[PDB]
RNA sequence: CUCCGAACGGUAAGAGCCUAGCAUGUAGA
RNA sequence: UGGUUUCUCUUCAGAUCGCAUAAAUCUUUCGCCUUUUACUAAAGAUUUCCGUGGAGAGGAACAACUCUG
RNA sequence: GUGCUCGCUUCGGCAGCACAUAUACUAAAAUUGGAACGAUACAGAGAAGAUUAGCAUCCCCUGCGCAAGGAUG
């Protein structure tokens, strides 16, 4: 099933970040279940200089955080609220909050060109959905417009991240004028 | 079968359950992650139906799960599937006004996934977005327009069983156009002709003169704009 | 001194084990 | 870097059969003879054998002229400390080698008593060696280099007994 | 209304607009609404000065733009 | 000293038995005054001695995360990982009201789904009271049936998250 | 207070039995609310009976940005608790929106050497 | 072209037999003429 | 367990209802077994052993006893009661008591051959109590 | 500061003074960290009976 | 009118003592 | 004349191969600029990825139902 | 193990024929050796400089680098 396939990747995606920090030999941070980074001891004397990652580790955490919210929305469908607006309004906000609240800006800024594209598709649907007696109530937001932009975001990052985070996973086992004319 | 549920069960053991000499390959083979994350978002459960199966090309250590199926629903069948799902959501707000939305983080940041609960729960609401099609006008689209497995592997008036070029009939697409008419704006090829045709925006970009409403004021191609002589 | 042969691996492994 | 095509091993470690099977893993296993990856050539010596592989490097074993697995010698069989001492290699040699060079490892569950594998246990459920003797206290460079070689020490001492 | 920017480490940096007379318990509810954690498990800190749960923002003189180092308990 | 009190005995449902509470709560509880005086030595008989002396039911309190001895004895029991008979002995013993509450936290965290509903169901009939440390450090009165119903409620216990395999309705269709 | 404790334990267990009975009845009431709303749209009244209002958990009280105030979003992470801290109508000048930004000569969006976006939002 | 394609495939990836035992084959496991 | 079709299965399914339920409850209890005791791949051995008995029950009811209908046979293979590839390998005369479908794969072995599961004891060696690590048994 | 008896040292912290006694080089064969669980029915139930008898 | 930014350029510098989450899976007799 | 399918591997794709559409690089341009990367989009051509099209090769399912002629 | 022999020939079985031919860095292991710039106590960046500068002719760490930065002979 897809829900079992979704929880298999999210358990494997979190198991990457636990082993990558354990291979980093920094046993004071703790990656959360929501694919965030949460320090424990709150120590910042000189350990903050070794905890600052690059633009590939945080982008790898941001993709798996958006991938879990698509997976856990169907997990809440199986148990909690269902059959009316679980996959509809849940993936509405998953298209909305990915540019608004969830997600990450620090990796790339060309994602904001797709955020403002996905936000423009929100105003495209709403004024063609609230034309009748709907009016102003928050409603469906069906996962076809906002799903299309972020599926193409991972379609461009999948050739990218193998070159971005390809060298990051490789360093753990390989080990890293006019005077010329005169 | 159920072989993947056992292999992923041994995750963080003390070098005695898939952790002795396999932990180095477990973090290295999983470095091909976003290709798997692309195939999760490509094989969506298509919320006009309920949860359906999908193939999986996993790894023996359990560091990957590749959903190796490409979604190939038929283009008229895909339009009325979202067309009937659009009407039932639009009719949902006109009947129900409560907005019982969900908390957008479904769980706290301390919970394991625990996929054995959702594996066999014997509870799955199939009545989600499936519109009640009456057997008077929707007779040729009764069973074909309700699931994703006959949407690509119908094998009745055979359409290339592994999602190939599909052939339909004349009343099959005629009942299709009735459901798609609620979400369509096709009248003629002359509404968007003079100020919204795709060839008309090339004159809007090359001459650097915006159409009142069409483009978003793209800048000029060259540098000399105006004021060559007073 | 290496000296390869173009014999079949199936009949060679069956005859030596017998 | 460090490549190879065929293992320079002894006839004792090659197996007690004319037909064998090799498995080549290019640039792996971290050969400690030269701290460089070599072609790890695994094979099966026979029925109820150890099924070991290559441990030393390719170019590092060429100057010593020893086996790839046993790492004793090329023709006689004495260690490198006994070969560099001295024909002396004619009398210290011994044909028809023992099966202990190709014997598998011992079962740790049998030494602990809880040997739950049973008769299908691939390890040897026998008594281990005596740790008081220096023959079970060698090292990596202690067997390759002639310095601190307990096997070469008893080979020169037992040669003059009668 | 001050715009306190709860800028923690590792990318978690959000803006939280709160009233001047608003208590710190109302600020953690607004900080959790932009970060995505439980508001009871958030401990704000400024060089080992763990803030309380009952003191208003007007008592700490936290003006507009006064950023805070967020931590999780 | 702090990894695991058993070398290889058993395992938790999804991870190590020591990594069952949150990592932010486990790091602060590992450096504590009540923990450092107890983690130097703790046996099966010694676990019954320290649990009977303490009368408190709560988790962290104060600005810094100061763990209660109820959560400190819960982590020392999870690191020791006793047998199921010793955990059933601590739940059925009426020698102290906090002793049965200490066994219930180890039952709902590491026990099976069928064993959790079977053991916590006789605990719902207890009408005794207990003292609970609040968030501000003050004590609050909580009934024994109020704490037992909170363990069968949603996952909101003091530094505890472990859902069952199903609910009470889904388990009723399969078994009693 | 042994007799008073047995009364309160019977009071909590009766409410717990009422909570478990209403939990299974919540699945029946969800199908009953779907059956009542379907008959209400079908043959109850043609736009003559609504019997409801505009019940939304968090309030939609908003205002207006003066000239260039930032789009401050409340954050879509907790929308079901309906706490009093959310309904505050976040349209206040926080740090730099207190100016009128019309007396200023041509435009001042961000003077921090990072103006990638070139927009004023009139087109 | 085949030799350059083998070097290009080796660059893009990174970025039976019978040996006659003439060393010590006299009597130990005799009869091994090809090995 | 959910049938995942909701399409009114025909007659004969009630005749094979408690038999397939006992095999499904055995595999679910084997899937909930901990990783203790098994060495490295011995925990996957009852997963294939319960799967081998589940495929043998449907194949004997269809080919050997021939009591189940073909409409209930196609509904059982679609719902997941037995693998279609496991019934296809048993149709050939060369393999009728194969251990697992992973042992019949030619590309699985490093030497490029079959396993010890697909080998008779009379053609094998004398002293051998070996078991297939990938398949599970002989 | 503190004063270690068996370790023969002097620490300043409270947990470090306990860790220098148990968990050091001198504490190898003096009560090491490898503990042992007791009997679930014999030693465990007798400790619950001895705690009830000493209290009452 | 609603276009919402992230990191580096940043906490030093040292003396004596104290305790930890880590890793390899060998040939040999 | 005689085979509906399905999975593996070998070429060219100048057809909206894609009735829809991502990222990176190179050569020129603008805006900020304060060290740099993350930046804004106008032009052109080079890869990677999401995919696909005819035509020979090898397995499985009724290939036999007898399809066109 | 599966199917068959105008086999012995009973139909209890036996013998032969045809297919199936070498998985397993082998264990639930044995040990082997230790690393926070992390807390605590001690003193607290000098309250003071006369060569005037760069370019190319050997390596670790931060970083994803065909940007970049510290140390270098
Ligand atoms: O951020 P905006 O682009 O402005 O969109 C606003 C809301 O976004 P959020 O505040 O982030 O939730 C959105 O709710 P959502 O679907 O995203 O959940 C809708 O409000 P509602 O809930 O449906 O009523 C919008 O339209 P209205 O329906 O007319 O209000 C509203 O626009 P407005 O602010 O100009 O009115």
């Amino acid at each position: 099933d897809w829900v079992e396939v979704g929880l298999q990747v999210c358990r494997q995606g979190y198991n990457m970040l636990n082993l990558l920090i354990h291979r980093k030999n920094l046993n004071y941070l703790h990656l959360d279940y929501n694919f965030n980074l949460k320090p424990v001891k709150t120590l910042t004397t000189k350990e903050r200089k070794k905890s600052r990652f690059g633009n590939a580790f945080h982008l790898c955490r941001e993709v798996l955080r958006l991938t879990k919210l698509v997976v856990d929305s169907h997990v809440q469908y199986r148990l909690g609220n269902v059959d009316a607006f679980q996959l509809a309004d849940g993936l509405q906000y998953i298209f909305a909050h990915v540019g608004q609240l969830t997600g990450m800006y620090r990796y790339k800024y060309k994602l904001m060109r797709q955020i403002r594209m996905c936000k423009d598709l929100k105003h495209l649907i709403y004024y063609r959905f609230n034309t009748g007696p709907v009016g102003k109530g928050p409603g469906c937001g069906f996962w076809a417009a906002g799903w299309r932009v972020w599926l193409f975001f991972m379609r461009g990052i999948t050739p990218l991240l193998e070159r971005w985070l390809g060298n990051l996973l490789a360093r753990q086992f390989e080990g890293r004028v006019e005077s010329h004319f005169d | 079968p159920e072989h993947v549920r056992k292999i992923i069960r041994d995750h963080g053991d003390m070098t005695n359950r898939k952790f002795r000499h396999d932990k180095r390959v477990y973090l290295g083979a999983l470095k091909y992650m976003p290709h798997a994350v692309l195939k999760l978002l490509e094989n969506m459960p298509m919320p006009w139906e309920q949860i359906r199966d999908v193939p999986v090309l996993y790894h023996i250590t359990g560091a990957i799960s590749f959903v190796n199926e490409i979604p190939w629903v038929i283009e008229p069948v895909y339009i009325s599937q979202w067309g009937s799902m659009w009407i039932m959501m639009r009719r949902e707000k006109r009947d129900r006004r409560h907005f019982k939305r969900m908390r957008f983080p479904p769980f706290d940041d301390e919970e394991p996934p625990l996929d054995y609960a959702d594996n066999i729960l014997d509870v799955e609401p199939l009545e989600a977005i499936q519109l009640e099609l009456d057997p008077e006008e929707d007779a040729p689209v009764l069973d074909w327009f309700y699931d994703h497995q006959p949407l690509r592997d119908s094998r009745k008036y055979v359409n290339g069983s592994t999602y190939q070029r599909w052939q339909f009939t004349l009343p099959m697409m005629s009942t299709l156009y009735r459901l798609a008419n609620q979400l369509l704006t096709d009248l003629v090829d002359d509404n968007y002709f003079y100020l919204f045709d795709l060839k008309a925006f090339f004159t809007s970009k090359a001459l650097n003169m915006a159409i009142p409403g069409g483009p978003k004021f793209e800048p000029l191609v060259r540098d000399i704009n105006l004021q060559d002589e007073d | 001194y290496a000296e390869p042969a173009h014999i079949n691996d199936f009949m060679f492994e069956q005859q030596r084990r017998t | 870097w460090e490549d190879a095509d065929f293992p320079i091993l002894c006839q004792t470690c090659l197996g007690e059969n004319p037909y064998i099977r090799m498995t080549k893993e290019k640039y792996g296993k971290e050969c400690k003879i030269c701290a460089r990856p070599f072609t790890v050539f695994r094979w099966c010596p026979g029925v109820r054998m150890r099924f070991k592989k290559t441990e030393v490097c390719q170019t590092c074993s060429k100057l010593k002229n020893v086996c790839q697995t046993c790492l004793l010698d090329l023709e006689y069989g004495l260690p490198i400390q006994v070969r560099d001492a001295g024909d002396m290699l004619l009398k210290l040699a011994r044909t028809t080698p023992y099966y202990k060079r190709n014997r598998p490892h011992i079962c740790s569950f049998w030494v602990k008593g809880e040997c739950k594998r049973g008769e299908e246990c691939p390890y040897r459920h026998e008594k281990p060696t005596d740790p008081d003797d220096p023959l079970a206290d060698q090292n990596i460079k202690d067997r390759y280099y002639g310095i601190n070689d307990p096997v070469a020490d008893k080979l020169l001492k037992r040669a003059s007994t009668m | 209304m001050i715009e306190v920017v709860c800028n923690d480490r590792l990318g978690k940096k959000v803006r939280v607009k709160c009233n001047t007379d608003d208590t710190i318990g109302d600020l953690k509810k607004l900080i959790a609404a932009q970060t995505g954690t439980r508001w009871n498990k958030i401990v704000l800190k400024k060089w080992y000065t763990i803030f309380k749960d009952h003191v208003s923002l007007g008592d700490y003189e936290i003006h507009d733009g006064m950023n805070l180092e967020l931590y999780y308990q | 000293m702090a990894n695991r009190t058993v070398k290889d005995a058993h395992s938790i449902h999804g991870t190590n038995p020591q990594y069952l509470v949150e990592k932010i709560i486990r790091t602060r509880i590992y450096e504590s005054k009540y923990w450092k005086e107890e983690c130097f030595g703790l046996t099966a008989e010694l676990v019954v001695d320290k649990a009977m002396e303490l009368r408190f039911v709560g988790g962290v309190y104060g600005g810094n995360i100061k763990p209660t001895p109820f959560l400190c004895l819960t982590l020392k029991m999870l690191q020791i990982q006793p047998e199921k008979d010793i955990i059933v002995e601590f739940i059925k013993n009426e020698d102290f009201k906090y002793v049965r509450m200490l066994g219930a936290l180890y039952m709902r965290l590491t026990g099976t789904a069928i064993d959790c509903y079977k053991y916590l169901e006789p605990l719902y009939n207890d009408y005794r009271k207990i003292k609970s440390q609040n968030r501000n450090g003050e004590f609050e009165l909580m009934h024994v049936d109020e704490f037992i119903d909170e363990l069968l409620h949603s996952e909101r216990v003091c530094d505890i998250i472990l859902p069952r395999l199903q609910k009470r309705y889904v388990l009723e269709e399969a078994e009693q | 207070n042994d007799e008073e404790e047995y009364e309160a334990w019977k009071v909590r267990e009766l409410k717990r039995i009422k909570r478990d009975r209403e939990d299974r009845e919540a699945l029946e009431k969800e199908k009953a609310e779907i059956e009542r709303m379907r008959n209400l749209t079908e043959e109850e009244r043609r736009a003559e009976l609504r019997a409801n209002g505009k019940v939304i958990t968090n309030k939609a009280v908003k205002g207006k940005y003066k000239f260039l105030q930032k789009y401050y979003h409340r954050g879509a992470f907790f929308m079901d608790e309906d706490e009093e801290v959310y309904k505050r109508d976040f349209s206040a000048p926080t740090l730099e929106d207190h100016f009128n930004k019309t007396i200023l000569p041509k435009v001042m969006q961000v003077k921090n050497f990072g103006r990638s976006g070139r927009t004023k939002y009139t087109h | 072209r085949v030799a350059l394609e083998k070097s290009v495939s080796q660059k893009v990836a990174a970025a039976y037999i019978r040996y006659t035992p003439s060393q010590q084959g006299v009597a130990f496991n005799s009869g091994a003429k090809q090995r | 367990k959910v049938k995942r079709s909701r399409k009114a299965p025909p007659d004969g399914w009630e005749l094979i209802e408690p038999t397939l339920d006992e095999l499904d409850q055995k595999m679910r209890e084997a899937e909930t077994e901990p990783h203790e005791g098994k060495r490295k791949v011995e925990s996957l051995w009852p997963i294939f052993r319960i799967h081998h008995q589940k495929t043998r029950y449907i194949f004997d009811l269809f080919y050997k006893r021939k009591a189940i209908s073909r409409e209930l046979y196609e509904y059982c293979i679609k719902e997941g009661y037995a693998d279609k590839n496991l019934i296809a390998k048993w149709k050939k005369q060369g393999y009728e008591n194969l251990c697992c479908l992973r042992c019949i794969q030619t590309r699985d072995t490093n030497f490029g051959t079959n396993c010890i599961c697909r080998v008779p004891k009379s053609k094998l060696e004398v002293g051998r109590i070996i078991e297939c690590t990938h398949c599970g048994c002989r | 500061g503190y004063y270690c008896n068996v370790c023969d040292c002097v620490v300043k912290d409270s947990i470090n003074f306990l860790d220098h006694i148990n968990g050091k080089k001198h504490q190898r064969n003096l009560g090491m960290s490898m503990r042992v669980e007791r009997s679930t029915l014999d030693q465990v139930k007798k400790r619950f009976e001895v705690n009830k008898k000493k209290m009452e």
